[PDB]
């Protein structure tokens, strides 16, 4: 369980990278978010894998209703590269967008960090694959990455999008529905983390290194995410990688096996089975 | 303005 | 590459139709012609009755009369006793711990 | 609706919304500098964390090389 | 339906390929059956192995969903082509390097989790210590049978 | 039984000397009042069974295949009479009388106490099952059909007429009470081993088992609605049923006997599960469907344990109910666009949203949703196999994979998407259709509220 | 060119966005603090 | 890089060096498809517009692809070196191999029960 | 809920945009080669114009038939329905 | 069935679309968008046409290599996020035949309304066919184009299934 | 890490075990070893349902702090001093096993240089 | 309602009440509007309808199976004595998965009730567990689906044969 969170954690942060439809990166989110769940399972750490179940509901389910909110006010419309310049056109799901985005990169003392941190910290100090806890902080670094594209090509610069404005996030509905998950994305993981019973001895002795390596590479991936969104905005055209084409689709799995094995089902069923 | 929906009949 | 003069006329024609059939979609005035916070308490009070009220007087009435009259139907973890605590049920005094080293 | 929408222009806002939003912003940033001042060990370190090359070799047991 | 327009068998001359081609709605010099094996494909066309997602969505199609129009020959393996099932569309990267790139990345990393098993991270510390035998009684032992004892000393 | 058999019988003389347009209302009605007093046999003991008389018995086993028999005359009367309302009246209440002799032929059969007397009402009834699909089949290839279903039933049954005259001279009895306490064990030799499969073989011709299943296609792509619903949902069971009652005196040389024919059916399955993925008809696709759904029953018999029996009860009831449902719902298509192909017509949950959500139960009842007794069955043949071979899982998990792909593709194709452009004869579903497809499924999920009734005599 | 004017003109930078109520929460977070170093001195 | 077609990757037909090369015989051709198209089109739309219809227009070709998918195979079946082989490798093959699969698990766990070396500890249903 | 007036404004207003047409000697039947002297390349341009102001794909086989503001109104308002 | 310039407007307008989806930024995408253009305006005047032709296909193999694996589509454009998605609720105009009377009672001048266009459409009907038949050469048509009406009166053949067809956003 | 890198790269004989250790008897270089004392009761740590990796010789801190947070509710921001006690005296707990480590490591470079002193005859 | 010794269960412990804070219990307040507002009124329509029940009392029985000679004293062939014999087993077979039931009921509430503690604390149902598992599975384990008092004694015979060769070989 632990390789295989391992390499889920990584795989799906790392093709959230290069997504362009907004709820596909979230999608993308959760992948990489469950896979590191996975990972606290593999380190026998069951009750911390069960915190991040509960801290995650909040601010995902933020993110996704947010995303709503943007979707809807550009009438349907889901790329990132359609958006832009909505951090004051609507500024409560601008709001509520960067404090789910502060809880999902585990900002300090917001939901998110009184789950991620503690994983991190177990994994890092735990007798473990070094591979798989090098694959997790990695991903913890994408996790930055991606986050800052959604906030980078959603909320900041120029509108791409089309002239008939339409954009209103003023109905009760929508807001008190956020409203509520933003509170709980701020206080949730401190309330429920004062009120449960210890049930294992947390491991709070360890170097400075270990201590700090989760809020270290959160904000190398924040800086890192900085320079390669705002180079999009230079005058220079440039040709696509190997790296970059395996991020976009998705390391070819769904092409490979969405093609081939329904092909050599379906065919056998036809062909041999059958007549 | 309101505009007529064609719907299958739910009587049956 | 532009339309034809028949293609053009075609399209007219069908456009003077397709506006008018959307145009008899519209509803009359008539249609459909239908056949024959003190507030707001009351609307939550009659919900927390039929709701919460009356579905628990049934669960208990369940509980206590049916299902806890047979063994091991509901079974609690037994609770924590703790050094100094007192019991109810026998008045029994569970000793303090000894005296912790200095620490 | 009470919102018209604009052409090629930035969009009519309400009060609410633009002050509902703030506040929450801010009340983000309250909390984080709050509990930032009072729990900060939980950022930075709970306890220190010992040199293990500076223990003597007496409170280790370590007996001398001709023992 | 006639017989004269139902399948037939395997055609042999000239003249039954043109009949089989009229029959299929199809010109003479694009019919062609499936070889004349055991299989029992008969005089049945073999035409493209394509999905219908290949197809142009913007047509007017007699079947916008399946992207067929009314009395066209139907592929063989129409039902395994619809929209749902298997795709054929062009990709932007080779077939071939999409497989070298995914299994690649799928056995290096296999390799370094086995790598990481042999030489795993741990903290310099030594085992935990329990008190009581290592909780002897606790872990459910048998209290008739003393336990070897685990003396644990202070450092 | 003669309390069922006779007023079974008087059916006959109410069809018969009813008004004529009256035939329907009347055959309907008192075979569903024959079906009420049909749960009476629910008296059953935990060591006896329950013996009326020299002649019939009843258990755990055939009473469910008693209720779940006489409960389907009526649902075939609803289905049947709107295709024969032009049929003149006299060959209407020829069908009707068919309908009714085979019920009569079925509860004796499922009660006969002596094999050779379960042998004789066995093979009765194929006669009217025969006149069913031959004469009021639709289409040319039913006389094909006929001879198919005739001869795969006759090439295996007449060896078990032999087999079974050779045990009572033998033993001296046939009574199945006897054969449990004069039973002896089966020892090797090669007599014994045909003397196996003669007692084996037409059971399985009418399950039926992979390699002898082919007649089974045929016979529903040509039979009418209701010989579609009384094959897969009754005289397929006559196999199960048989088999679970002749293994009694074949141990222990079932234990390799029975290897080539779970061969068969652990691969069986998962070979007619991929077929119904590329079906094009949609009354073959249903009855490969219960090749598959056969092939754990077959397995569940030859392995012999409680569970897997327990499991091959449960399952003959629930798969008896939800192929009657899904042909039912196949048929009421077919009598508005008059094709099986089912390609023809999509995007039905459009037009038709009602008729969709009992597609929708139907297809999870299928592919064996927890808590349905479609799921009971097959989860206690899976868990009983396991035993039997670890290995099995793999092949039994497969399955469950396929079987949910085909189930909602047959969904999926009919029901969504968008609707086929030509075909404006969609009417509104009847209320003699939705009734009909109700009393498929309501009683199927209600059995899940007390599931021992249709576990059979293991439980 | 409506992109570029009007309401548009001026977006915030990414830190900008991230210091999004900042200034009020600091404001709020030094009176709550001296208020809380008062009630203890006392 | 060119372009490598595979049978789940079909050949862009931009990229495909057949489709500039048109010569009049196969512009003659392309004019050949578009007539047979047209005139299944007229008929078809014949019936579909047609006010007094009430049905399914029956389409030849969907009858004629259900017929061949099922009726016509054994008619046009030939047992030879080909379907012998297939038949043989697929239909009698996976029954031998299954077969060895659970017979060897099943001797292997008989002989342990027998001997006393499977832990049945619990095991009481079955 | 577009209009067909409120389209016609739409499509002249992005055509008073675009630095190769004189707004002056621009109406609803302006013909984009026979009038305004533009070519192919230049009317592909205008349809892209178009798609991105109303925010949906106009296919090659149709748009290239488009040859002047009032056929551009037409288009978009049988797309969308638009009656009045 | 496309000619050479149809070729050309098609790979224009595509390879313009995979370039807006790289730039992203209105300015950027402004910039080598006009860069594009001049690469086309430079073999404008080609008339060796095997020239035209190498150039195009040259030109197709760029596109090939640089095209974005994840190109911007329009939402309700096949392969959009919102194709397809008011399908179910498009519902055939026959289906109101079927609707029970007291259904029909509450829509009464809907359903007047409706008997005018059926009515329109019978009395249409063999005028058009009429039409077809006089205008369609020997061996049937040899394309799809259908005619205008000529006379005044007339309907254009084959209108009832365009005219009449479910709207965009039906519910 | 840096212990790791000693082993994997470096000389692994002179590196502790961490599934093997202790590889020295307790006493061997300490003179009169005292042995860890333990205050709750085996008793004391059934009743109050303890988890078992939590039945370690801290468990008398975790104790104080459990019937704390019973006896505070609904106050959820109490015990905070008895929180911290129990967190301290794991926190010791831990150094004593990093000494353990320390000490094997040590013993068996020692180990290491005697050989050198013996074979260099 | 239920017989103790056939269910066990240990006397209750509960510790009293011993707040350390000034602020009032929710759960306090909370269990005394559930006693007022559901449990009273439960409580009350309960013995209405308990009343009605003490004014139509009546009895049911436990049923009573003599013992009959087992299919050990049966000979061959007679079907008479054997269907007594088998159908007394047949209804101690269903006797005995009951009591495995009782023993796995005992076991498992055991655990629950004992919390973190059960490892320890629940030996004695543990061990009573394995001892009927293995009785029952000696007895009835590997019969078949066409199980009989038969088939089960030619097992026990089984058993009996394999156990004097061991005894004596020792
Ligand atoms: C153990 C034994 C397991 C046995 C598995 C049997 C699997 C049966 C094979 C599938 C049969 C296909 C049925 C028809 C369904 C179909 O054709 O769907 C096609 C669908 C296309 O989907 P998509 O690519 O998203 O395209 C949408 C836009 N056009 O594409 C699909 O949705 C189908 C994609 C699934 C293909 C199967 C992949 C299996 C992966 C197994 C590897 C993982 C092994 C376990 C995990 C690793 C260990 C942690
Ligand atoms: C078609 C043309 C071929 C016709 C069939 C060919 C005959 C096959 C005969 C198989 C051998 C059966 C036999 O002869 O056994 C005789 C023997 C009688 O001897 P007895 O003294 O009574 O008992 C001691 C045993 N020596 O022992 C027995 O009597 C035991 C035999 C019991 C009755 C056997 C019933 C017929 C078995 C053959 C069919 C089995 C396969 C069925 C396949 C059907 C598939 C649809
Ligand atoms: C337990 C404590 C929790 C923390 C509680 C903190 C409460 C703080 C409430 C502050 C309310 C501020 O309310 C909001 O502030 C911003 C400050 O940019 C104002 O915004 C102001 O600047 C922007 C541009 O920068 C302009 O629109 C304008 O100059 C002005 O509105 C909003 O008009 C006002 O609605
Ligand atoms: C933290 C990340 C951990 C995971 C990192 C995994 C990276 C490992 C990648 C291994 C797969 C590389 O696989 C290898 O790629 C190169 C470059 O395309 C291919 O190289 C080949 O393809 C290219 C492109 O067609 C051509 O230059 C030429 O045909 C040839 O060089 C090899 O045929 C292939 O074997
Ligand atoms: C001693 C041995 C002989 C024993 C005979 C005992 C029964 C004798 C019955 C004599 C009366 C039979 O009645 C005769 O048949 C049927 C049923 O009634 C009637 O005709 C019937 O037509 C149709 C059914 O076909 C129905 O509307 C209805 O059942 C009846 O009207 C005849 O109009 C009547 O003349
Ligand atoms: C193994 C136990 C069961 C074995 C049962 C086998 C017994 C025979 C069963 C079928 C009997 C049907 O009897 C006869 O069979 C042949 C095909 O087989 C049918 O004929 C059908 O197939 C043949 C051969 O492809 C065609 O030439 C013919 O056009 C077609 O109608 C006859 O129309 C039918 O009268
Ligand atoms: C010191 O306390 C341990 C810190 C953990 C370092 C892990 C290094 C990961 C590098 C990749 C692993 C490769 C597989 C051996």
């Amino acid at each position: 369980t632990l390789c295989l969170g391992a390499i889920t954690t990584l795989f799906t942060a790392m093709c959230a990278l290069t997504q362009n439809d907004i709820k596909k990166i979230i999608a993308f989110s959760t992948s990489s978010q469950l896979g590191l769940m996975m990972v606290t399972i593999g380190i026998n750490q069951p009750y911390l894998a069960f915190l991040h179940i509960c801290t995650h509901a909040f601010f995902k389910a933020m993110l996704f209703m947010c995303s709503g909110s943007i979707i809807h006010s550009l009438n349907d419309e889901q790329d990132i590269r359609k958006m832009g310049g909505l951090f004051k056109a609507m500024p409560f799901t601008t709001t509520a967008l960067i404090v789910g985005s502060l809880a999902l990169t585990g900002m300090p003392f917001l939901t998110g960090f009184y789950s991620k941190d503690l994983i991190i910290e177990a994994a890092n100090t735990s007798y473990t694959n070094a591979w798989a806890l090098l694959m997790t902080l990695i991903a913890t670094s994408f996790t930055a990455i991606y986050s800052t594209r959604i906030i980078f090509f959603a909320l900041l610069g120029q509108p791409r999008f089309p002239t008939l404005v339409n954009i209103n996030e003023n109905n009760p509905l929508l807001i008190n529905s956020i409203k509520r998950l933003l509170i709980g994305s701020l206080f949730a993981g401190y309330i429920i983390s004062n009120n449960i019973p210890p049930t294992t001895i947390p491991q709070m002795t360890m170097p400075y290194y270990l201590k700090t390596t989760a809020l270290i590479v959160t904000i190398l991936g924040f800086i890192l995410a900085l320079e390669i969104s705002n180079m999009t905005k230079n005058l220079k055209y440039h040709y696509p990688s190997n790296a970059f084409k395996f991020s976009t689709l998705l390391g070819y799995f769904p092409t490979i096996m969405h093609r081939l094995a329904p092909y050599m089902n379906l065919s056998m069923s036809q062909k041999s089975a059958s007549s | 303005k309101r505009l007529f929906i064609i719907k299958p009949s739910g009587f049956y | 590459s532009g339309y034809t003069p028949e293609e053009k006329l075609r399209l007219q024609q069908l456009r003077e139709l397709r506006r008018r059939w959307l145009k008899d979609q519209e509803l009359s005035p008539r249609e459909p012609v239908l056949p024959p916070v003190i507030y707001k308490t009351y609307r939550h009070s009659i919900f927390a009755f039929t709701h919460v009220l009356i579905p628990v007087w049934i669960i208990h009435y369940y509980l206590k009369y049916h299902v806890t009259t047979k063994p091991y139907t509901i079974v609690e973890k037994k609770p924590r006793i703790f050094p100094g605590d007192t019991i109810l049920e026998t008045g029994e005094v569970i000793p303090p711990m000894k005296e912790f080293p200095d620490q | 609706a009470h919102i018209e929408p604009r052409y090629r222009q930035f969009p009519q806002l309400t009060r609410s919304q633009v002050i509902q939003a703030e506040f929450f912003s801010a009340t983000m940033w309250f909390w984080i500098l709050w509990r930032f001042w009072h729990d900060s060990d939980a950022v930075l370190g709970h306890f220190p964390y010992p040199d293990p090359s500076q223990w003597t070799d007496e409170e280790l047991g370590i007996p001398p090389d001709d023992e | 339906i006639t017989k004269d327009m139902l399948p037939g068998p395997y055609p042999k001359t000239p003249e039954e390929r043109a009949a089989a081609a009229k029959k299929y709605n199809m010109r003479v010099e694009d019919y062609e059956p499936y070889p004349d094996d055991g299989t029992g494909y008969g005089d049945y066309p073999k035409l493209p192995d394509r999905s219908q997602q290949e197809r142009d969505p913007w047509y007017d199609w007699d079947h916008p969903d399946l992207r067929l129009n009314w009395g066209e020959p139907m592929h063989w393996d129409l039902d395994m082509y619809i929209r749902n099932r298997v795709d054929t569309s062009p990709t932007p990267v080779n077939w071939n390097l999409m497989c070298k790139h995914l299994f690649g990345f799928v056995a290096f990393m296999l390799f370094m989790f086995w790598v990481g098993e042999t030489y795993p991270a741990y903290q310099p510390v030594g085992p935990k210590q329990y008190p009581y035998n290592n909780l002897y009684l606790e872990r459910g032992g048998d209290p008739n049978k003393e336990p070897e004892p685990v003396v644990h000393y202070e450092i | 039984m003669l309390k069922y058999i006779i007023p079974t019988i008087m059916l006959m003389p109410l069809t018969w000397l009813s008004k004529n347009n009256m035939i329907w209302v009347n055959s309907t009605a008192h075979s569903l009042l024959i079906s009420f007093t049909s749960l009476l046999l629910m008296n059953q003991f935990g060591d006896n069974s329950l013996n009326f008389s020299l002649l019939f018995f009843s258990d755990s086993l055939s009473t469910p295949l008693l209720i779940l028999t006489m409960w389907l005359l009526p649902l075939m009367l609803m289905a049947s009479q709107h295709h024969l309302s032009k049929e003149n009246l006299t060959r209407k209440k020829l069908f009707i009388t068919m309908l009714i002799s085979l019920q009569l032929f079925l509860i004796m059969t499922f009660t006969a106490m002596e094999l050779i007397l379960f042998y004789i009402l066995f093979e009765a009834t194929l006669v009217p099952t025969l006149i069913i699909i031959t004469r009021w089949g639709n289409q040319t290839e039913r006389l094909n059909a006929g001879l198919y279903f005739l001869f795969y039933t006759l090439a295996g049954s007449l060896p078990l007429l032999v087999a079974l005259i050779y045990i009572q001279n033998t033993v001296g009895s046939l009574n199945f009470l006897m054969l449990q306490y004069w039973v002896q064990p089966v020892h090797n030799s090669w007599s014994n081993v045909f003397m196996w499969l003669a007692c084996m073989m037409a059971f399985m011709v009418k399950m039926p088992l992979y390699g002898l299943h082919l007649w089974l296609p045929k016979a529903h792509v040509e039979a009418p609605i209701a010989g579609s619903m009384v094959l897969a949902a009754v005289l397929l069971k006559l196999g199960g049923y048989g088999m679970l009652r002749i293994t009694l005196i074949l141990n222990p040389m079932t234990d390799f006997m029975a290897y080539p024919f779970i061969m068969l059916s652990l691969w069986g399955m998962i070979m007619t599960s991929s077929i119904c993925l590329r079906q094009t008809d949609l009354k073959s696709l249903i009855a490969y469907s219960s090749v598959s759904h056969m092939a754990l029953v077959i397995v569940a018999i030859l392995i012999q344990t409680p569970w897997s029996y327990m499991g091959a009860t449960a399952l003959m009831i629930a798969h008896g109910l939800t192929s009657s449902m899904l042909f039912c719902l196949a048929n009421s298509n077919y009598e508005r666009i008059h094709s099986r192909t089912m390609i023809l017509a999509r995007g039905l949950q459009t037009l038709l949203p009602l008729m969709a959500t009992w597609w929708l139960l139907a297809s999870l009842t299928n592919l064996a949703l927890p808590p349905t007794i479609n799921l009971i069955g097959e989860l206690f043949v899976v868990m009983s196999t396991f035993s039997w071979s670890n290995i099995t899982i793999i092949l039994m998990g497969v399955n469950m994979v396929i079987t949910a792909l085909y189930s909602l593709y047959m969904l999926i194709m009919t029901q969504r998407g968008k609707y086929t452009y030509h075909i404006n004869n969609i009417s509104p579903s009847f209320t003699r259709e939705n009734a009909l497809m109700s009393l498929h499924i309501l009683p199927l999920l209600l059995l899940t509220l007390n599931p021992k009734i249709i576990l059979g005599p293991l439980y | 060119a409506w992109r570029y004017m009007g309401g548009f003109a001026n977006n915030v930078s990414f830190v900008g966005a991230l210091l999004k109520g900042f200034k009020w929460g600091f404001a709020a977070f030094v009176v709550a603090i001296g208020a809380e170093y008062y009630l203890e001195s006392q | 890089p060119k372009y490598e077609a595979s049978r789940l990757s079909s050949l862009p037909t931009t990229l495909d060096p057949a489709e500039y090369d048109i010569s009049s015989e196969t512009r003659k051709a392309q004019a050949e498809r578009l007539a047979i198209r047209s005139r299944l089109k007229r008929e078809y739309q014949l019936q579909y517009y047609d006010p007094s219809r009430r049905g399914v227009i029956e389409d030849p070709a969907l009858v004629r692809w259900t017929y061949a998918r099922s009726a016509n195979i054994y008619p046009n079946f030939r047992p030879n070196t080909k379907t012998s082989l297939l038949g043989a490798l697929f239909g009698i093959g996976p029954l031998v191999f299954w077969y060895y699969v659970f017979k060897t698990d099943r001797d292997r766990k008989e002989k342990l029960i027998q001997e006393g070396k499977l832990d049945r500890t619990f095991n009481i249903s079955y | 809920p577009l209009t067909l007036e409120g389209i016609k404004d739409r499509v002249l207003y992005v055509l008073k945009l675009y630095d190769k047409i004189d707004p002056e000697k621009l109406s609803v039947n302006s013909h984009f080669m026979k009038d305004l002297g533009l070519d192919s390349l230049d009317q592909v341009e205008i349809i892209m114009a178009m798609e991105d102001e109303f925010g949906f794909e106009i296919p090659d086989i149709d748009a290239e038939k488009l040859m002047c503001p009032q056929e551009i109104v037409d288009y978009i308002a049988d797309k969308k329905d638009v009656y009045e | 069935y496309l000619t050479h310039q149809q070729k050309v407007l098609r790979l224009y307008k595509r390879a313009l679309r995979h370039l807006e989806s790289w730039c992203i930024h209105r300015d950027k995408y402004r910039y080598f968008a006009c860069l594009l253009r001049a690469r086309f305006d430079e073999h404008k005047n080609e008339k060796d046409m095997v020239k035209a032709t190498q150039l195009l296909r040259e030109a197709e193999e760029e596109f090939w290599h640089g095209q974005h694996p994840q190109p911007y589509i329009f939402p309700e454009s096949p392969g959009g996020t919102s194709y397809e998605r008011y399908e179910c609720y498009k519902v055939p105009e026959w289906c109101l035949d079927d609707w029970h009377p007291s259904e029909k009672a509450m829509y009464p001048d809907y359903f007047a309304k409706r008997e005018q266009w059926k009515k329109l459409r019978r009395e249409s009907w063999e005028r058009e066919v009429k039409q077809l038949q006089e205008e369609t050469p020997v061996g049937g048509p040899r394309t799809e184009a259908l005619p205008p009406a000529r006379k005044q009166g007339d309907l254009p053949p084959l209108w009832w299934h365009i005219v009449t067809r479910p709207r965009e956003r039906p519910m | 890490g840096a212990h790791l890198a000693r082993r994997y790269l470096g000389d692994a004989s002179v590196e502790p075990d961490p599934l093997r250790m202790p590889t020295f008897p307790p006493d061997y270089g300490f003179p009169e070893r005292k042995e860890r004392e333990m205050v709750a009761t085996q008793q004391e740590m059934n009743d109050a349902q303890l988890v078992l990796q939590q039945r370690d010789y801290c468990a008398h801190y975790l104790i104080r702090f459990l019937k704390c947070k019973r006896d505070s509710f609904p106050n959820f921001l109490a015990c905070k001093h008895e929180r911290h006690d129990w967190d301290y005296c794991e926190h010791l707990d831990y150094v004593k096993r990093m000494k353990e480590f320390e000490r094997e490591r040590r013993l068996l470079q020692r180990k290491k240089r005697r050989e050198q002193r013996e074979a260099d005859m | 309602s239920w017989d103790k010794d056939v269910y066990p269960e240990p006397p209750r412990r509960t510790p009293a009440p011993s707040p350390q804070t000034s602020l009032p219990n929710p759960i306090t307040y909370l269990t005394k509007a559930f006693d007022l507002l559901v449990d009273r009124p439960v409580t009350l329509v309960r013995e209405f309808i308990e009343r009605q029940h003490a004014k139509n009392k009546y009895y049911y029985y436990h049923r009573e199976f003599r013992r009959v000679p087992d299919i050990t004293e049966c000979q061959e062939k007679d079907v008479l004595c054997m269907f007594e014999a088998e159908m007394q087993w047949r209804r101690d077979y269903k006797v005995d998965q009951e009591i495995v039931n009782i023993i796995q009921e005992r076991l498992k509430a055991c655990q629950q009730r004992e919390g973190e503690s059960h490892r320890q604390n629940c030996a004695k149902e543990l061990e009573q567990f394995t001892q009927v598992v293995k009785a029952y599975q000696d007895r009835y384990h590997d019969l078949g689906a066409h199980y009989s008092a038969r088939k089960c004694l030619a097992k026990q015979k089984q058993r009996m044969l394999a156990e004097r060769k061991a005894a004596k070989e020792a």
